RNA sequence: UGUGUGUCCG
């Protein structure tokens, strides 16, 4: 029962990692938007 | 003998490029073409021998070298050509003029007698009726010109044969004009002193060809000048003269019927319009059609100016006036018109502007646009016009494309949900659509007003395919007798070698669809799908896409495209797939009128989240084809591919079109600078280009219509208004419902509705522009009551007449396969019926039809093109000359008895007849009673039965076994079958057309008629769902005589030539009619005596025929009473007693139908004097399992099983009979199809076949204005005398009779309030409940059918079940 | 001991995650705002490129000669 | 010992429940952005022509580059407004066509543009014959409207009068007797040589001029000669 | 008592965290796919 | 010698 805490903790770290990856990929997408559109 | 058959009507564009060759052979000068290659090319073998023709040299011996264009001379020829000269034709058309007038008088008398007999007639008649019509006919302006032009047409059409050596010419000298004809070429010699002059002293025709100084010395001492043209101009002039004669005659005759006010404009204003247009054309050349084209919009604006006159009603007329003024000013500045000519040239549009007529007269005048001719076309100008708008660069907004795509997906999903149960099992990560998850879980759909924050959520929805790719239920689409493009290897083989300058290396074998469908060994639907999926249309030899100029119009030139055979198959398959899958989620054709709709339903529909007002505006769908780019249409194409199981099928056009070399396949001019060196990579010039980025008219029309509907739906979502749309031809109309409170008056309601319509129009313009497609604010108009769309025009709910467009096209000569008399008469009858369907007058159309019928009969008797010159059909088929009496009697017996009659007066009441035999018998009896030949019925109706099989009986269930009532379809089908037997290596057609196909068809037909009693309609309906029906529909593809006489496969089958067989069958048919007292028997006539009933007569006639088919079994479900003979009218007065219902109604009484007139008037335009001008208030078991996306074969099998189960209900053989039929269609066995068959529980199967399965739609044959002013009660019949009465035709008969009775009297004087329709006690019977009984089984082996198409398919339950 | 480690692991980045979520929301909304002001033009080599890409994805090889309208 | 650890774990795990409400909106906006830009990349091929590439391509052989390209409203507008960098003519006309349709409202949708010559031609198209004094009346009406900027009121009133039922001559009469600018105005005076310039149809309309002419009273124009000869016209 | 409270606390934070983890994984997948599509463009 | 001068999608 106490050892079952890992099942309730292992998704959270992957959640944080995926959030970091999402932030990175969105920041990367901003670069393509800047490089493609003419803008001012 | 010959393989040529020129047509009698104009059906090709007018091009004069080749004329430049002819003038080079005779030594004249002409400049008709813009291609310098024709200036110094090599003349053909013919039209080069003209230097050795003595007649041509004699003709061109006193004329200048210079010539003039023909487009400046056509009005002059029309004005100055009457029949007074000498013509080579021996029987002149003017000789037989008295007989036509006599026949017309007789037909008018018969129609009047029939109308009086029915009970309509007319009140306050006049004696001066026949003489007025005779004077109107004989006083026509174009009476003799028409005969002269028909003689000229006969001469040129006969001369266009003789393709061999030693060709001849014909000569006509008509006072001022001289005409010479030689092999499709015509020379006109005309005086100079009758041409309009410039300010420099030269004719206006010579300005664009010669300088001012060259022409003067070129003519010098001459008084006659020569013009050269083709044989198409003569046909066009003949057609114009016929149309003008018809219009003048109809307008003059209609004045006699209603002297006070008629629905046709006049017979004097139209003549002035004709003269003004002719003068404008003679001055301005072919550029006057730019001004002639403005007739229709001006008429529309003038009609629009017949309302309450809001602020913006007059903007359309102002814009059109400005446009016509600008166009007139910018085409006349170069030309040096005199001040007098400048003043006179504006009379056309000044008369048009200053017109003052009722809206009905303007709507009728709307239909004379093509009465002046058509322009001369050039390839260069058309190509230059197409190149623009097709290679131009566009700017697009991604957000609007995103919204349109989302609306597209939402509409498809909504259509799937509305039917078919519920949602379509959305896959693909439901967490990506937050907001639609609740609706999907609850199994509901969002209403509509709230889909603005979840529109993007429709982008993420994914699903399996929703439609099937094997839904082809008609194989006739892949063989249609058309022409295609050639392979890229021999792309330049379609031009004449002499004009080209070199002999092309490669040649094509054939260029027509039927001679390529039969030699494709690996043909199949799956093969076409695999061809499309592998991008095989990108092969180097499959990229040609020729152009072809369109038919008679008034523009500078419009084109259509032609593709090679496999790409054409892909295009046809794509259109067929789209017609059954998508494009049903986007209902295009929706006709609704606010003034003719229920208030409650309109209020419910208009509610988005109280009186309702509606407005509308119309936009054009013609040029949008050229405005479509791949950047906009890519997502929709990909979604269409995904909805099926295909990959690269719906984007063939955008992939293969830009890679093609664009050119026009004109026979007499190739692309500029074309030589043998640059043949593989030809250069582009004034008539060629490479990069075509837009779409093509015709192709992919359904997808573009769906995209337009999606855009309209997006506009409706964006702005909270209720919008409805309709699309037809080249236009679309959008109506907007506004809904208003109660206490808001009725004066500002129209203004607010117009403002809402304008706002919606502005929003739609912005949305459409953001997609690369531009609207025209100057051309788009906003109205409130007037809606014109396709073939229907309404003004505030009042329908407007349009009958000239159909009535003016009547002509003695038409293309009806080898100039068949029966086809021509049938076409004339159909045109008359369609014309009388509109308007409110009767006599003008019937008089025109009667005039043209006799003329066609005589002209075919004396001048048939299928025989030699001097041949007389009416002399050597009877042995004595044909006289007036025989023809008149032979035109009165109806066609159902084999008698060349197609003008039934009963068609004036309702369109579809329940039984043609009874109606024909009644008509013949009435006609024989009118004249004193009453003792002639039995020999006329006895005749001799012919030889036929059960197939013929199945084909025409309501027909008779009379040899003279048959068409030419059987002959053509036999010819096609013979050709297929000795050809057609298609390897899949051969399996279907095996050795014993005819025997199988005969056995199936014989078994279907072996029941007791015998029913014909059921057998005919069942027969169409078998392989025999597929073979029958494949066989009948021939359309024209030229295909019959020129096809390579048909005419290479050895045997006797087709021409001799055609002549023999024509002689036999002509002998069948006009003979009489020969093909009759004395064994049936006495059995038909002392009957005195039409139903019994028809039943006996039907049973005597087909006796070799029906041995002794009864025949049911084929005879119905004639409703003219079933009811009688009383015409009661406001306060009177009906004698029928009071005097003799003591014991039981008589059932009757009551008709009464309302008083509420709603609307009226222009006044309430005429009934037709006003409208009133008043509106005119489930299967256990439902298959998902079923195939065509499965649907046909289900319907066939249901029909067989229901027809034989009292027996226990329903299991054994169905199985042999299903073994050849579907893989599933019995007791599995029966689960999907709907449970049908009805009685009197004859009633279900008459008015439930709906073989015909019945409906009416009159304008629907009067139907709103009447109330009809039928419950008074009590026990309904079930029965033989068809209620829909009862209502139609009552409404039409009331309309015809009071059509020339103002409403305030109608003295009759109500009408009683009392049924007679002789023609009404009681029909019992009967069921078919089959004692045997089909016992035929149908397991050999294991092929594709409409034949046995494997795994029919692939798409799942509900 | 182990409970303290679990608490530290589960509480160390949560504040950073909450800080990152707001920034991600803001940047996504601002990009969505940018998307509504774009203008796209049409080129003359779009259909050729699409056809070449489609042909490469099935029996992968360049389409047979001669070259298409705009090969680039 | 362990109870305190469990309590601390619960206290630390409590404040992570509330991030669901603020991550739902993140999910929504991310899904929207992905859909929009996925469709954007789908509708453009493999020749998107990056901004540097098209800027370089505009300099030499100024035709637009093959394949689509992306701009911005304000950026392309400002580029167009400066005619120094040689923006391609095709791009200019395409953007002008796209932009010209944004100035459309409920009003002025199909409203025509009426000038003096167009109105004069329209009025000529309605009158019968040629050389009548009504032509001179039309000319002076158009001239006065052009110098007074009231052409559209004149045209609207003329159209209303024509549509209600009176003849065009009566329409012109109401034009000259109802429009406020035609109140107490001296008729224009033109110079003529002799009777040759006067049309034949105008011969019956000559009248000696009285003092104080009025445009409303029926004086359309005044003809003056060199030797002090002044005449007027009456309708 | 303490063990039961711990079990209840573990059960309480089970569904919502898993749901938001799934949503984050899906968002990461679709964003990575879109960026991969844009990669073969510059 | 002029391949059927042509006559397409609904
Ligand atoms: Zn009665």
């Amino acid at each position: 029962r106490i050892t079952s805490l890992e099942n309730g903790l292992k998704p959270v770290y992957d959640m944080a990692k995926t959030i970091s990856s999402l932030n990175r990929v969105c920041a990367e997408m901003v670069a393509k938007y800047d490089l493609l559109v003419m803008t001012t | 003998q010959h393989t040529q058959y020129p047509d009698a009507r104009l059906s090709s564009p007018i091009v004069l490029d080749q004329c430049d060759l002819v003038t080079r052979a005779c030594g004249l000068y002409s400049s008709y073409s813009l291609n310098p290659q024709l200036r110094n090319c090599k003349l053909p073998k013919h039209i080069y021998r003209l230097k050795y023709d003595v007649t041509v040299t004699k003709f061109l011996s006193d004329v200048p070298v210079a010539t003039l264009p023909i487009d400046f001379i056509v009005p002059i020829l029309l004005k100055a050509l009457s029949g007074n000269g000498f013509c080579p034709v021996e029987p002149r058309c003017q000789q037989f003029l008295d007989e036509i007038i006599k026949y017309t008088m007789q037909d008018a008398l018969f129609l009047k007698y029939y109308l009086k007999n029915v009970g309509a007639q007319e009140d306050c008649v006049d004696d001066h009726f026949q003489e007025k019509i005779l004077s109107s006919i004989q006083g026509n302006e174009f009476l003799h010109q028409m005969f002269f032009w028909y003689d000229l047409a006969i001469l040129t059409r006969r001369g266009r044969l003789n393709r061999g050596n030693s060709r001849s010419t014909w000569f006509v000298h008509d006072d001022l004009i001289d005409i010479l004809g030689y092999g499709d070429y015509v020379f006109w010699k005309i005086p100079i002193s009758l041409l309009p002059l410039n300010t420099q002293g030269i004719p206006h025709a010579a300005m664009d060809w010669y300088q001012t100084s060259v022409f003067k010395e070129a003519v010098q001492g001459h008084t006659h000048i020569v013009s050269v043209s083709t044989a198409d101009v003569l046909i066009m002039c003949k057609d114009l003269i016929t149309c003008r004669f018809n219009t003048t005659l109809i307008s003059k005759i209609a004045e006699v019927e209603d002297p006070v006010c008629s629905d046709y404009p006049n017979f004097k204003i139209v003549s002035m319009l004709y003269q003004s247009g002719d003068y404008l054309l003679s001055i301005l050349g072919s550029d006057g059609y730019k001004i002639i084209k403005f007739l229709e919009p001006l008429c529309l604006a003038k009609i629009q100016l017949c309302s309450k006159y809001t602020e913006r009603k007059g903007r359309f007329l102002t814009q059109m006036h400005l446009a016509v003024n600008h166009t007139l000013e910018e085409i006349t500045e170069i030309r040096a018109l005199k001040p007098s000519q400048a003043h006179k040239i504006r009379e056309f549009h000044r008369t048009l502007i200053r017109l003052e007529m009722t809206p009905q007269q303007l709507c009728e005048l709307f239909s004379i646009q093509k009465h002046w001719g058509h322009p001369v076309l050039h390839s260069e100008t058309a190509i230059q016009k197409v190149k623009k708008h097709a290679t131009v660069l566009k700017a697009l907004r991604p957000i609007v494309i995103f919204e349109t795509y989302c609306v597209f997906k939402y509409s498809i999903a909504k259509h799937y949900f509305d039917s078919q149960g519920s949602w379509y099992s959305v896959t693909s990560d439901r967490n990506l659509t937050p907001g639609l998850n609740s609706y999907i879980k609850r199994n509901q759909f969002p209403p509509l007003p709230m889909i603005k924050e979840l529109l993007w959520e429709f982008y993420h929805l994914d699903h399996p395919p929703l439609f099937s790719t094997k839904i082809i239920s008609d194989l006739s689409i892949f063989i249609k007798d058309r022409a295609t493009a050639v392979e890229r290897t021999c792309w330049d083989a379609v031009f004449e070698p002499n004009v080209l300058g070199y002999n092309p290396p490669h040649k094509f074998s054939t260029k027509r669809v039927p001679e390529q469908f039969l030699e494709q060994e690996n043909f199949s639907i799956e093969n076409v799908l695999s061809y499309a999926q592998k991008l095989e249309y990108l092969l180097p030899q499959y990229r040609n896409f020729s152009f072809s100029l369109k038919e008679k119009e008034l523009n500078v030139g419009r084109t259509f495209g032609k593709l090679p055979y496999p790409t054409r198959n892909v295009q046809t398959l794509c259109e067929a797939l789209l017609a059954d899958g998508l494009a049903k989620a986007f209902p295009s054709n929706m006709m609704v009128v606010t003034e003719r709709e229920q208030k409650e339903s309109l209020l419910h529909q208009a509610s988005w989240h109280a009186t309702v007002r509606g407005s509308s505006f119309v936009t054009d769908l013609e040029k949008y084809n050229l405005a479509f780019r791949y950047e906009f249409t890519a997502p929709f194409i990909e979604y269409c591919n995904r909805c099926y199981g295909v990959k690269n099928v719906f984007n063939w056009m955008h992939y293969t079109i830009p890679q093609c070399y664009m050119h026009v396949s004109d026979y007499y001019n190739p692309p500029h600078n074309l030589t043998l060196e640059n043949r593989n990579n030809p250069p582009e010039g004034p008539s060629s280009y490479r990069g075509h980025m837009g779409g093509i008219e015709g192709l992919q029309q359904k997808l573009w219509t769906s995209i337009s509907c999606a855009q309209i739906s997006l506009v409706e979502i964006k702005t909270g208004f209720k919008l409805r749309s309709a699309v037809m031809g080249d236009n679309q109309c959008i109506t907007v419902l506004s809904v208003f409170p109660l206490e808001t008056d009725a004066d500002e309601q129209e203004q607010s509705a117009e403002d809402n319509a304008a706002r919606v129009a502005a929003s739609l313009a912005k949305v459409t522009s953001a997609c690369g497609i531009f609207l025209k604010p100057d051309e788009t108009f906003v109205h409130s009551g007037f809606i014109y769309f396709g073939k229907k025009q309404y003004l505030n709910g009042v329908q407007l007449p349009q009958s000239l467009k159909t009535a003016t096209r009547m002509a003695p000569l038409s293309d009806a396969i080898f100039d068949d008399l029966q086809g021509t008469l049938a076409s004339i009858g159909t045109a008359f019926e369609r014309s009388i369907s509109e308007t409110r007058h009767i006599f003008p159309c019937r008089i025109t039809a009667a005039f043209h019928t006799f003329f066609s009969v005589r002209i075919l008797q004396y001048h048939h093109l299928g025989f030699n010159k001097g041949f007389d059909l009416g002399q050597l088929t009877l042995g004595k000359p044909l006289d007036f009496g025989t023809i008149s009697l032979a035109l009165a017996v109806p066609q159902v008895l084999g008698g060349l009659s197609f003008l039934n007066p009963e068609k004036c009441f309702y369109r579809n007849l329940g039984d043609p035999v009874t109606s024909g018998l009644f008509q013949l009896k009435t006609y024989l009673r009118m004249i004193e030949m009453d003792d002639l019925f039995l020999p006329l109706i006895a005749k001799n039965p012919g030889n036929c099989t059960a197939i013929d009986f199945v084909l025409n269930p309501s027909g008779l076994n009379v040899p003279g009532s048959q068409d030419l379809t059987s002959f053509l089908r036999q010819i096609v079958r013979r050709t297929i037997t000795l050809s057609a290596k298609n390897k899949l057609i051969n399996t279907l057309f095996h050795a014993s196909a005819d025997f199988e068809d005969e056995m199936v037909c014989k078994w279907l008629l072996s029941s007791t009693p015998v029913m014909s309609r059921f057998a005919a309906d069942i027969f169409s769902r078998t392989p025999s029906g597929k073979r029958l529909q494949i066989l009948g593809y021939l359309e024209g005589t030229r295909t019959l006489l020129a096809s390579k496969i048909i005419n290479n089958n050895t045997e006797t030539p087709v021409l001799d067989r055609l002549r023999k069958i024509t002689l036999q048919r002509w002998s069948l009619w006009f003979s009489y007292l020969d093909h009759c028997d004395n064994i049936l006539a006495e059995a038909l005596t002392q009957i005195t009933c039409t139903v019994d007569l028809a039943q006996i006639l039907r049973e005597y025929s087909w006796a070799h088919i029906l041995e002794g079994r009864p025949l049911i479900g084929a005879t119905l009473p004639c409703m003219i003979e079933q009811f009688k009218v009383v015409w009661l007065k406001p306060y009177e007693q009906c004698p029928q219902c009071s005097n003799a109604k003591q014991p039981g009484g008589k059932p009757f139908v009551s008709v009464a007139v309302k008083k509420h008037i709603v609307s009226a335009w222009p006044n309430a004097s005429r009934i037709s001008w006003t409208i009133g208030d008043g509106i005119p078991g489930q299967p256990a399992i439902k298959p998902k996306c079923p195939s065509a074969a499965l649907r046909e099998a289900i319907e066939l099983a249901s029909r067989l189960t229901w027809v034989t209900q009292g027996s226990s053989n329903s299991d054994l009979l169905i199985k042999p039929f299903l073994e050849a269609r579907v893989n599933l066995s019995v007791q599995e199809i029966l689960q999907m068959t709907p449970s049908h529980y009805s009685g009197n199967i004859v009633h279900r076949y008459n008015d439930q399965y709906s073989p015909h739609s019945f409906m009416a044959n009159r304008m629907s204005n009067s139907a709103t002013r009447l109330i009809v009660s039928t419950n008074t019949l009590g026990e309904f005398s079930d029965s033989n009465i068809i209620f829909q035709n009862v209502i139609n008969y009552a409404v039409a009779l009331f309309d015809i009775k009071f059509r020339n009297t103002e409403a305030t004087d109608i003295q009759y309030n109500r009408a009683h329709l009392h049924l007679t006690k002789c023609c009404t019977r009681e029909v019992p409940a009967q069921y078919l009984t089959y004692t045997s089984t089909l016992d035929l082996d149908l397991t050999r059918y294991r092929e594709n198409e409409l034949i046995y398919d494997n795994n029919p339950l692939k798409g799942g079940l509900n | 001991e182990q409970r303290i480690t679990s608490l530290e692991n589960g509480l160390k980045p949560v504040y950073d995650m909450a800080k990152t979520i707001s920034s991600l929301n803001r940047v996504c909304a601002e990009m969505v705002a940018k998307y509504d002001l774009l203008v796209m033009t049409t080129g003359r080599a779009t259909a050729t490129a699409a056809a070449t890409e489609a042909y490469w994805a099935e029996h992968g090889q360049p389409p047979p000669g001669p070259s298409l309208y705009e090969e680039s | 010992s362990l109870e305190q650890r469990i309590t601390s774990l619960e206290n630390g795990l409590k404040p992570v429940y509330d991030m669901a409400k603020t991550i739902s909106s993140l999910n929504r906006v991310c899904a929207e952005m992905v859909a929009k830009y996925d469709l954007l990349v789908m509708t453009t091929g493999r020749a998107t022509a990056t901004a540097a590439a098209t800027e370089a391509y505009w300099a030499e052989h100024g035709q637009p580059p093959p394949g689509p390209s992306l701009y911005e409203e304000s950026a392309i507008r400002g580029k167009i407004e400066s005619r120094d960098e040689t923006v391609p003519q095709s791009v200019r006309e395409a953007f002008n066509n796209l932009d010209s349709t944004t100035s459309l409202t409920e009003e002025n949708f199909g409203k025509p543009d009426i000038s003096a010559k167009d109105l004069r031609n329209i009025m000529y198209d309605h009158l019968p014959g040629f050389g009548t004094a009504f032509h001179q009346l039309v000319q002076v009406i158009c001239k006065l409207g052009k110098d007074s900027n009231s052409l559209d009121i004149i045209h609207a009133e003329f159209q209303a009068s024509l549509a209600e039922g009176d003849s065009p001559q009566c329409a012109l009469i109401q034009i000259t007797k109802r429009v406020p600018i035609f109140q107490d105005a001296a008729p224009p005076v033109i110079h003529i040589r002799s009777r040759g310039d006067i049309p034949r149809a105008c011969q019956k309309s000559l009248r000696p001029v009285p003092p104080s002419p009025k445009i409303d009273r029926g004086w359309v124009c005044v003809f003056q000669l060199q030797d002090g000869k002044t005449l007027g016209l009456k309708i």
